[PDB]
């Protein structure tokens, strides 16, 4: 997710100008106590995820 | 279809109790007891459930 946002940022600026990042079929050998870390992470970058 | 398992332990050795002393993250001595037909391991990420 770091990258992902790193690389669509424009030179200068920190905030990307192209914001939908996918998601699939991602959870499957974590708990729903650590996931909730990744969800609240994912927003705080910047972006918006189906 | 949960009673009918009762034919292992005649055809077969089946699971009973597994035991540990000093492995892993369990210091000293820890015990489990299993079911004749069928059982679970269950708990959150980075409990040596594995
Ligand atoms: N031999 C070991 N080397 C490194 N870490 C270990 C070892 N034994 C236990 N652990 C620790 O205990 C947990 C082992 O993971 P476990 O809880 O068995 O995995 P899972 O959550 O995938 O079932 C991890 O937190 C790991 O850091």
């Amino acid at each position: 997710t770091a990258s992902l946002s790193y690389a669509l940022c424009p030179a200068g600026s920190r905030y990307p100008l192209f914001g939908t990042i996918i998601l699939d079929e991602a959870f499957s050998r974590s708990s729903h106590a650590v996931a909730g870390r990744i969800i609240a992470a994912l927003r705080e970058f910047g972006l918006h995820a189906v | 279809m949960n009673q009918v398992s009762g034919l292992a332990g005649k055809e077969s050795f089946i699971l009973t109790r597994i035991e540990l002393f000093n492995w892993g993250g369990f210091h000293g001595l820890h015990q489990a007891a299993i079911h004749q037909d069928g059982t679970a391991v269950i708990g959150p990420t980075g409990s040596g459930k594995t």
